[PDB]
């Protein structure tokens, strides 16, 4: 499934998904180009979090919906 | 100009719609120091406990996240003895659109899930990643100590 | 051998020819291998402590070297003695006992047993009784120093091989002892301070010819000394000034060149400055706390009765070894001060520093003509090359010695005309940040300048004020540097204000006594405006919570104190609550005092729209804490200790209003700060100043009451505008301000309306949209003229009934 | 890159680091030039004590940063 | 022939060499008894940085001379 995700400085990437994927299976096709940790998988989709441990079948991402990948600076 | 009517509006809508297991308000007639009050989630050892909050808005509040700490002593990894709260949106994830009610939703949400990878206490994070019978015990133990 | 040591003045002619016997026979080095190890044998074992106390004995031994070192054919070959150099696996404490040069360098008054000999007989001798102990030894110390310098010079001038050897001899000592700069060094494993201080002096006295006051022999020392790798000073691990390792290792590789004893002896001196005395001065400074910790240990034990026979003798002997240990440390702290007060030695050291300062400015000079023509005054790539690759102990070494020694009234820095070479260097560092990128190094430089600019007890100008006045380098650019460096030191973080406490002293004193800087000021306010506003905005912003932190810790001092009004980690935090409140109560006064003097003369600077909203907020909130219950109920024990004197601070705070009182914008500002405005606040401050008699004039009050009345008629007219605009349509409200938009602009990302000024404060913090987290710039906006026409229309609708 | 470590005696040392290097690997360097074993070496950055398992790929990327050295000692009273 | 190599820490070692030996082979002999890798090693004769592919007779090195080894500065 062609879905979209965009970074801070304007960069967006293209990848595939499935309706029965998970949010880390979204992430499983995110470190295949950048190499980022799934603990830093940060999704800002209309003011709320998209939680990583859930599946893709709860977070209403439609055909070529744009996500927002910012890297995390967690800790304290 | 900058500060007051933003604060009074968020006060007014909680007076319109009070939160269910939470409650918050100012400490008397000082607008820049409030008091919140919550109850623990039923799916937690934090259930049965009531917790009070020391709140200080800054003078650039609508543009700086506030300084807010707990009063009650709690057995929690993301809370120190000072009641400082290692929470993400209390830091650079801040947006000025955020309401304190929605902030208070995040607080019990941290009491719900307890994200351990930001270990504000080192020892409790090791206990939580090893033995749930030790962690879930002492939280209800210090609830009966403090949060009654 | 023994009677040769005992009766050295009788054998001195008889054994002289026997030395001369082997010179013409060429068998000289044979008996030299027999005498000096047996001399090392006799000093180590036949005498348990070959020291400075045995006034018979060491005076014999010095003359023995004086019997040899005169002979030019022997001093050229003196270095070939068995045990001249150390072992490769040698312990650093074991130099001064297994070396031919070992013991005679260690003759020093700062040895423990000498301090037992000369201090422990009475612990409370007077300040006059103190000094006669020193000059009894200090003049005897010069006999020790000067006779050694006669020896080592003829070793240098003996041959070409031998002056190489002493550089090799010293380098193996310094590199084994980098741990002297540590916080808690292994003193039983390092070299003694007496061994290190004596050698430190000798290299300085080598520098005296080519560190003359004519400064023409300054090109004898190669400025290109470090481009080439060092064969003697171990630079591995030594932090460079403005270069990392990988560029510097390339910088050895790039440009791929002979050694020269002139440049060899000079940089070695700074090592013995830093790793020698520089740890020794830190060694003395802690004995104020080392004694203080030791007395409380013994005080606890003396309340214990001793009965149990195995445990009674233990507790009895537990104190008695600490008795001598208290006798140890109290002897040594009194010993090291007079060594640091022996100004005749201390002059040559500071003479070396400013001469070396003259060297360093020559290096920074692109024409390298500094000692004749004055220098003309990202950061790593634009840095001058030779300089940026030098280590940091060429700066840290002098400034540690400079910060420490100014505690003495017998200061060799004081009334030295050669001082100004250092401040030329110190200004030049803080002027161009390309030279040193480290700010914590630059903090000890700016901490030093405040010490040189403190007014004395008699309120005389500090001992750099003449130098601040009469130095044509400094007066051009010291002002611009200090105002820049106040900004940068931003980069929890509880030291960033310690440096700003050091700057604000210097800003105050130069505003008082030197009128040209005041003239330079003002011109920087009027013609360097965008620079000076950042200094004002920075000093304003800190003060918003400095007073809050002082209220936070001084209660927490009591909260630790009343906990002991019923473990030591709270007492450890009691000092942490002390100084951080001291810095809170201190810097807030120094910040407030600068507003008093600047508003008096440049009030038109403070009335910019970017400050006038900010400033009135900071003044009112700081006012209510002082006059209100918060500082009043805070009853601090000895308020002159923390300098928590809000009665003194109030007079400044009210004056800032009065200085700004002729500006309608400042009057309009304070009435719009409803976070902390009230008429009663100043009225409270009247009778508070009515308590401190003579502290405020009645006219001073009358001007203030004139101000508060003009402020009060303003805000009543301001809420008069508020009452004629009640129920308001929701669409005309700024969705982050919840007020009426003056200049409604449309967000491009989230398509929302916002005031220009609202998102401007958001974009001054982050270039992202607050509503959908999209990237956003000020140029991205679109002004909504259409909505503001309805804002024009609807405001006129309530005017139709107003 | 390189970062700063400031002790409580007013001493400042610098240390060149790699973001791959662990907190233990940081402690072993400061071990050599301070004579202190890494068990006694407690670190604070932005208020939060670091973890021995972590690295410098874990806490707040920037060069020219500054740690604090809180000295927990083995022994008390 | 034997030669003497001196360190910044002052270690004095002997080394059997030949005048036509390459300097990395000499540095291999340094690694042979001291394990220090040759890219790290850096040798000085007559106050000059050397070059690997050259020989001793290129640099006019007489037997039992003094060499100076600098460990090139390792990082953190």
């Amino acid at each position: 499934m062609q879905i979209f995700v965009k970074t801070l400085t304007g960069k967006t990437i293209t990848l595939e998904v499935e309706p029965s994927d998970t949010i880390e299976n979204v992430k499983a096709k995110i470190q295949d180009k950048e190499g980022i940790p799934p603990d830093q998988q940060r999704l800002i989709f209309a003011g709320k979090q998209l939680e990583d441990g859930r599946t893709l079948s709860d977070y209403n991402i439609q055909k070529e919906s744009t996500l927002h990948l910012v890297l995390r600076l967690r800790g304290g | 100009m900058s500060s007051s009517k933003r604060i009074a509006k968020e006060l007014s809508d909680l007076e319109r719609d009070p939160p269910t297991s939470s409650s918050a308000g100012p400490v008397g007639d000082d607008l820049y120091h409030w008091q919140a009050s919550i109850m623990g989630p039923a799916d937690s050892p934090y259930a049965g406990g009531v917790f009070f909050l020391s709140i200080h808005f800054p003078t650039d509040y609508p543009f700086k996240p506030p300084k807010i700490s707990f009063t009650t002593k709690i057995y929690h990894p993301n809370i120190n003895a000072n009641g400082n709260i290692c929470l993400d949106i209390l830091k650079d994830q801040w947006s000025p659109a955020l309401t304190l009610s929605k902030v208070l939703l995040s607080i019990s949400s941290l009491l719900t899930d307890a994200n351990p990878d930001d270990p504000l206490v080192p020892e409790i994070a090791h206990i939580y990643k090893t033995d749930r019978p030790k962690y879930e015990a002492t939280a209800r133990e210090w609830t009966k100590k403090y949060a009654v | 051998i023994t009677g040769i040591v005992s009766n050295v003045n009788s054998y001195t002619d008889f054994l002289s020819q026997i030395i001369q016997r082997a010179i013409l026979e060429g068998t000289a080095l044979d008996l030299l291998n027999a005498v000096f190890p047996t001399l090392l044998e006799y000093c180590n074992k036949h005498v348990s402590h070959f020291d400075l106390n045995e006034s018979v004995i060491y005076n014999n031994v010095l003359t023995i070297f004086e019997l040899f070192v005169t002979f030019k054919p022997i001093a050229e070959i003196f270095t070939k003695i068995d045990g001249f150099f150390a072992d490769y696996s040698c312990k650093p404490q074991d130099f001064e006992r297994k070396t031919i040069l070992g013991p005679i360098l260690s003759l020093s008054p700062i040895e423990a047993a000498v301090a037992i000999r000369n201090y422990g007989d009475n612990l409370l001798r007077s300040k006059q009784q103190t000094a006669m102990i020193h000059e009894s030894l200090q003049a005897e110390h010069k006999v020790v120093i000067d006779r050694l310098f006669f020896i080592v010079d003829k070793l240098v001038r003996g041959s070409l091989n031998s002056r190489t050897d002493m550089i090799s001899y010293f380098a193996h000592i310094a590199n084994k002892n980098h741990l002297r700069r540590a916080d808690h060094p292994p003193f039983k494993e390092l070299s003694s301070n007496g061994f290190m201080s004596n050698i430190t002096l000798l290299l300085v006295r080598f520098s005296q010819p080519f560190l003359d006051i004519s400064y023409k022999k300054i090109d004898k020392i190669d400025a290109n000394y470090f481009n080439n790798p060092s064969l003697f000073i171990d630079l591995s691990g030594e932090t460079r000034l403005n270069s990392d390792f990988k560029e510097a290792d390339a910088f050895y590789d790039k440009n791929r060149s002979k050694p020269n004893f002139i440049s060899d002896c000079f940089f070695l001196t700074l090592t013995y400055l830093h790793y020698g005395l520089g740890g020794t001065l830190s060694f003395e400074e802690k004995m104020g706390s080392e004694i203080k910790a030791l007395k409380e240990e013994i005080e606890k034990v003396k309340k214990i009765a001793a009965n149990h026979d195995v445990f009674a003798r233990f507790i009895t002997a537990q104190l008695s070894k600490m008795e001598k240990a208290l006798k140890t440390t109290e002897s040594l702290r009194f010993a090291l001060q007079g060594f640091f007060a022996h100004r005749s030695l201390q002059l040559e050291v500071f003479d070396f520093i400013c001469g070396a300062s003259t060297f360093l400015i020559r290096v920074v000079d692109p024409e390298h003509e500094f000692p004749f023509k004055q220098i003309k005054l990202f950061l790593r790539a634009h840095a001058p090359v030779p300089f940026k690759y030098y280590p940091e102990f060429v700066v840290e070494g002098p400034v540690n010695y400079s910060l420490y020694i100014s505690k003495y009234q017998t200061s060799p820095i004081f009334r030295n005309p050669r001082l100004g070479s250092f401040v030329e260097f110190t200004t030049m560092v803080l002027r161009c940040p390309e030279l040193v990128s480290n700010p914590h190094l630059k903090g000890k430089l700016v901490q030093l300048l405040s010490v040189g600019a403190m007014p004395l007890t008699d309120n005389s100008p500090g001992f750099m004020m003449d130098i601040f006045e009469h130095d044509e380098l400094v007066n051009k650019n010291l002002l611009y540097a200090l105002l820049d460096f106040y900004v940068i030191v931003e980069k929890q973080f509880y030291d960033k204000f310690n440096s700003r406490y050091s700057i604000s002293i210097i800003l105050e004193e130069l505003y008082y006594k030197i009128p040209s800087y005041k003239n330079q000021l003002i011109w920087q306010s009027q013609n360097n405006a965008d620079f000076f506003v950042r200094f004002v905005a920075r000093m304003l912003n800190d003060l918003t919570f400095l007073l809050d932190e002082g209220l936070s810790n001084l209660a927490e001092v009591h909260n630790i104190q009343n906990e002991l009004d019923n473990d030591k980690e709270l007492q450890t935090r009691l000092a942490s609550a002390s100084r951080q409140a001291k810095s809170s109560c201190g810097l807030a006064d120094k910040s407030m005092k600068l507003f008093e003097i600047y508003s008096k003369d440049i009030p038109a600077a403070f009335v910019t729209p970017e400050i006038v909203y900010r400033l009135a907020s900071m003044l009112n909130y700081n006012l209510e804490s002082l006059v209100g219950p918060k500082c009043g109920e805070l009853k601090v024990k000895d308020p002159q200790s923390y300098s928590f004197n809000p009665k003194d601070l109030l007079k400044a705070l009210t004056t800032v209003y009065i200085n700004l009182s002729e500006q309608s914008e400042f009057i309009s500002a304070v009435a719009k700060d409803e976070r902390s405005f009230n008429r009663n606040l100043f009225v409270r401050a009247v009778d508070i100043l009515g308590r401190k008699t003579g502290l405020a004039s009645p006219e001073f009050i009358e001007k203030l009451l004139n101000f508060a009345n003009k402020a009060e008629e303003q805000r009543k007219a301001d809420e008069e505008e508020d009452l004629e605009y009640g129920d308001v349509p929701d669409e005309f409200l700024d969705p982050l301000m919840y007020t009426i938009m003056k200049d409604p602009v449309i967000l491009p990302a989230s398509k929302m309306n916002i005031d220009r000024s609202t998102i401007k404060a958001h974009l001054l913090s982050d270039s992202t949209d607050p509503f959908n987290r999209m990237p956003l710039k000020l140029e991205d906006v679109t002004p909504n003229e259409e909505l503001r026409q309805k804002i024009l229309c609807f405001k006129k609708q309530k005017k139709e009934e107003a």
